[PDB]
């Protein structure tokens, strides 16, 4: 299961990093994956900034990152 | 640093495949 291992690895890293590593996550997937085109890459930037809501992180909502 | 969390945990490749199939469908 993908998202249970990443809600695994998200709750280890520090409450502050948890926005900032997701957006490294969304950007890897970016450079690595081909995204077709503006509707892909907005679901991938949606998908990674609501993980912590998903994940049930305590004291963290969505991550208004940039796409 | 955050960077240096994220690489030690295997760059998140399970959030990565997660994130990659919410991209490509839905």
């Amino acid at each position: 299961p993908a998202l249970r291992q990443c809600c695994n690895q998200l709750r280890q890293v520090d409450r502050p990093c948890v926005c900032p590593v997701l957006r490294q996550a969304a950007q890897q997937v970016l450079q690595r994956q081909i995204i077709q085109g503006p509707q892909q890459l907005r679901r991938l930037f949606d998908a990674a900034r609501n993980l912590p809501n998903i994940c049930n992180i305590p004291n963290i909502g969505a991550c208004p990152f940039r796409a | 640093r955050c960077q240096r969390q994220f690489l030690q945990h295997q760059r998140l490749r399970a959030c990565q495949r997660f994130i990659h199939r919410r991209a490509q469908f839905g």
